[PDB]
This record gives structure tokens, sequence and C-alpha cells, in this order.
């Protein structure tokens, strides 16, 4: 399998950008396999 | 080459499985994107150097270089590189993953699986972590940790 990379852009902050999404505060656990779950 | 920038991670028709960051001659992505497999870059080959399945991170060519941290306060930008779409900046105020081992910034933005590894930026353009390891909440939407390694 040919796994390869290709450039997609410069890493820069965009002035006057779209501001969206909320800011949830969540209780979370992380297992040894790298999987997050929600604390219920 | 290893010129600085954001890159798509492809497999071959070709499928975009993720995204990563080239900085200081090291390529940074999420472990689940490549599973540590070698990467072709032009005519060259990049070999895995370090990784951690629990952090869901891997670096190529050298140790993890990204060390900027979210300030817990300011808005950030996801530099999303979705499959088949141009890179685009999305600004957001992170939420928080509260864990027994401290809090992690987290962004409530939903993109296809192959957007994994897209960098999250502070106002100075520094990479404060990578997008794509997260949770699904009750309404079906997604929240990604701001996953950062140790330099
Ligand atoms: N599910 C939603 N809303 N959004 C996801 C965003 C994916 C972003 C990139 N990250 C990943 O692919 C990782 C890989 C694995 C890393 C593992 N260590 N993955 C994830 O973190 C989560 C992990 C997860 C799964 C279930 C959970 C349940 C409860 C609590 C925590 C959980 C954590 N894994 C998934 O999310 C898998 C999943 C579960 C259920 C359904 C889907 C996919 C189908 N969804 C999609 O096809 C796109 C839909 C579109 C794309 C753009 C337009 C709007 C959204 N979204 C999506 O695929």
């Amino acid at each position: 399998v040919d796994m390869y990379i290709e450039r997609a852009g410069d890493i820069t902050w965009e002035k006057d950008a779209e501001v969206t999404g909320n800011s949830p505060r969540l209780d979370v656990a992380l297992d040894e396999s790298g999987d997050f779950s929600l604390v219920e | 080459e290893t010129t600085d920038g954001v890159y798509r991670v492809m497999t071959r028709g070709s499928t975009q499985v993720g995204v990563g960051v080239m900085q200081e001659g090291v390529f940074h992505t999420m472990w689940h994107v490549t599973k540590g497999a070698a990467l072709r870059s032009g005519e060259g080959r990049l070999d895995p150097y370090w990784g951690d399945v629990k952090q869901d991170l891997v670096s190529y060519c050298g140790p993890w270089k990204l060390d900027a941290a979210w300030d817990g306060l300011s808005e950030v930008q996801l530099l999303a590189v979705p499959p088949g779409e141009r890179a685009k900046n999305i600004q957001t105020l992170p939420g928080i993953f509260k864990t027994k081992d401290g809090d992690i910034g987290a962004v409530a933005l939903d993109y296809p699986a192959g957007t994994s590894g897209s960098p999250i930026l502070d106002k100075c353009g520094r990479v404060i972590g990578l997008y794509g390891n997260g949770v699904v909440i009750k309404n079906g939407s997604y929240v990604s940790a701001i996953t950062q390694g140790k330099r």
C-alpha cells in the first residue's frame, strides 16, 4: 500500500474568519487504546 | 521533501486518510491515520520515529516538535483539510474535556474521518494540537480534543 503525503497549504491564522461552534464542558475518560468516552 | 506546511495523507484511485504538519523537518499526525507506516514524500521516504497509541500521535523523521499550548482562554482556528476540499480556517472558542488527569481544550467541529490530523492554531499561527480524537455527544455531533504531544 502506497501511503504518501501531498502539501495542502501554509499554516497561518486567517484574519476575520468564521467564528462558530459552541464550547462544551464535558467529563471525559481516556483509555489505554487512545479512546475517549463520556463519564455518565 | 519536508518543507514546512500542512499535508494530506493519502493512500492509493487515492483516498485521503488524514492530515498532518511538517515543522522543523518532522512530520506530525495522528497514530490512527497511518498506524506508523512509512510515508512517501515525493521521491523520498519518511520513517516513524516516535508515537503513542494512547495519545493517538506519531512523528516521522525526528521527535515531536509541536509544543505550543492552548491558553485556556482564547479562540483558536482549526485549519481543516477535508478530503477533496481546500484547506479552510474555522475559528471557535474551545470547550473543555475534564479528565482525572487535567483538562484538555476541545473543539466542537464536525468533519469527515479523513480530516484527522488537521492542525489547530493559536492567534500567532502556532500549532497547539491536532484535530480528530474525540467524542460523540447525545445529539450526534462531535467534539475533538486539542491533542498535543510533548517536545
Ligand atoms: N461522529 C461524528 N459526528 N463525527 C465524526 C468526526 C470524525 C473526525 C476525525 N476523527 C476520527 O475519524 C476518529 C477516529 C478514531 C479515533 C479513536 N481513538 N473518530 C472519533 O474520534 C470517534 C470516536 C468515538 C466514537 C463513538 C463515541 C460514542 C460515544 C462517546 C465517544 C465516542 C467516540 N469516532 C466516530 O465519530 C465514528 C462515528 C460514529 C458514528 C457515526 C459516524 C462515525 C459517521 N460520521 C461520519 O462519517 C462523519 C459525518 C459528517 C462528516 C462531515 C459533515 C458532518 C459530519 N463524522 C465523523 O466521522
